[PDB]
């Protein structure tokens, strides 16, 4: 409803370790594909959400 | 009663001299108040609310 998409996607990843802190894999693995993703930019990060 | 003013400044302008010329000073100044003369594009995106 409001925001950037990057600041929707950081700030998604940061509800994700919270709502899954107890497996902590999902954070770590979830970040690794959007290191990769998000260097293209604001472009990448909609790859990610998509 | 309720009315709505713009203030923008008020210039003291001579005359037996050439308009044009007296506008030319002001006319630089006003840029200046503006925030006008150097270049710039505007950033007003981020500010909004919901």
């Amino acid at each position: 409803t409001s925001g950037s998409i990057i600041n929707h996607a950081n700030n998604l990843n940061k509800v994700i370790n919270h709502v899954f802190a107890d497996k902590p894999l999902i954070s770590e693995t979830m970040l690794k594909i959007l290191t990769i993703d998000g260097t293209t930019g604001k472009d990448g990060y909609r790859n990610w959400l998509d | 009663h309720a009315l709505i003013k713009e203030d923008l400044g008020q210039w003291p302008v001579e005359t037996g001299i050439s308009l044009v010329n007296q506008a030319g000073v002001f006319a630089v100044q006003l840029a200046n108040k503006l925030g006008i003369d150097k270049p710039f594009v505007l950033d007003a995106g981020s500010n909004y609310f919901t």
